[PDB]
């Protein structure tokens, strides 16, 4: 399946501050209104990824990220209540080791670091992603250093999107939270 | 002769910044497929230094350590040895937060930090607020008077 996000996938692109202010900055961004995929399974990495998962029992929990993805990459696992990332070649059917309503991540991998945002937020839909603006706020930076170039989720239905090197004007508001942007390549009007 | 110390000989493409790679898939020099068989045009990608004494000090092995570290954007957990002093307030002072140095006044802030966010900017790009490191309070910073005579 496929859906709409209208205006999701917008994340902090720094850890400074900021209040009343249109800020235009390029990165790599969930372009507005893109075509995700809904799935209700191996994807490419191309250039970083966007995750999105709504759950009543969280059955969802994993993640895979590598090349040839057995025991030859990277796992996430959520257990019970510890995040729990390794690098280890492990088997599925080291050199690094972490531990710790709609959710959203983001998932970059620049000069070998691996970027993971994150936000949560509260929603009454069972069709797909409401639609609305929110961002999503820095949560890890993982020194990996790491190739990357698929992944696969590990199980409540997800949504995937790609991210494109595109420039983003956001609106920081008197509390500093990004309240609206823009996609400067949307269409003219938002040019 | 130490042969310990290896280093990789062949790669199809060239490594990214920071990028770690230590596979051990044969290399194909050539045409022939390998398929994990070593031999003509198949190569194990990684080759011992030859260590030894009397080698040429270009030859001779050196130990290299590279200190990575990223600068003021966020919280600090790694410092110098530099000492700490008080804090006035409402006073033109020389201020040195986490080595952000800087002179103005600081007051009390009524701003709403982020916990991944150690000091604020204002549009000219200059540090408006900062967040104390430690005191959990966030300290606006506002330059003392000036003008023309
Ligand atoms: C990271 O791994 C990918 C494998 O998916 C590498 O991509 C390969 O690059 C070689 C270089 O000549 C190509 O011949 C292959 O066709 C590529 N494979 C795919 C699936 O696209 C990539 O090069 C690796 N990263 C680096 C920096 O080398
Ligand atoms: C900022 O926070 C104050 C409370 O401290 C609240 O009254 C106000 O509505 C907030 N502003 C925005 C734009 O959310
Ligand atoms: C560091 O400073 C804070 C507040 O100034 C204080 O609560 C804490 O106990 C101090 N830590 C040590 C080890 O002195």
């Amino acid at each position: 399946a496929y859906t709409n996000s209208f205006t999701r996938g917008v994340y902090y692109p720094d850890k400074v501050f900021r209040s009343s202010v249109l800020h235009s900055t390029q990165d790599l961004f969930l372009p507005f209104f893109s075509n995700v995929t809904w799935f209700h399974p191996v994807l490419p990495f191309n250039d970083g990824v966007y995750f999105a998962s709504t759950e009543k029992s969280n059955i969802i929990r994993g993640w895979i990220f590598g090349t040839t993805l057995d025991s030859k990459s990277l796992l996430i696992v959520n257990n019970a209540t510890n995040v729990v990332i390794k690098v280890c070649e492990f088997q599925f059917c080291c050199t690094f080791e972490y531990v710790s309503n709609l959710r959203e991540f983001v998932f970059k991998n620049i000069d070998g670091y691996f970027k993971i945002y994150s936000k949560h937020t509260p929603i009454n839909l069972v069709r797909d992603l409401p639609q609305g603006f929110s961002a999503l706020e820095p949560l890890v930076d993982l020194p990996i250093g790491i190739n990357i170039t698929r992944f696969q989720t590990l199980l409540a239905a997800y949504y995937v999107g790609y991210l494109q090197p595109r420039t983003f004007l956001l609106k920081y508001n008197e509390n500093g939270t990004i309240t609206d942007a823009v996609d400067c390549a949307l269409d003219p009007l938002s040019e | 002769g130490n042969y310990n110390y290896l280093y990789r000989l062949f790669r199809k493409s060239n490594l990214k910044p920071f990028e770690r790679d230590i596979s051990t898939e044969i290399y194909q020099a050539g045409s022939t497929p390998c398929n994990g068989v070593e031999g003509f045009n198949c190569y194990f990608p990684l080759q011992s230094y030859g260590f030894q004494p009397t080698n040429g000090v270009g030859y001779q092995p050196y130990r290299v350590v590279v200190l990575s570290f990223e600068l003021l954007h966020a919280p600090a957990t790694v410092c110098g040895p530099k000492k700490s002093t008080n804090l006035v307030k409402n006073k033109c002072v020389n201020f040195n937060f986490n080595g952000l140095t800087g002179t103005g006044v600081l007051t009390e802030s009524n701003k709403k930090f982020l916990p991944f966010q150690q000091f604020g900017r204002d549009i000219a790009d200059t540090t408006d607020a900062v967040r104390d490191p430690q005191t959990l309070e966030i300290l606006d910073i506002t330059p003392c008077s000036f003008g023309g005579v």
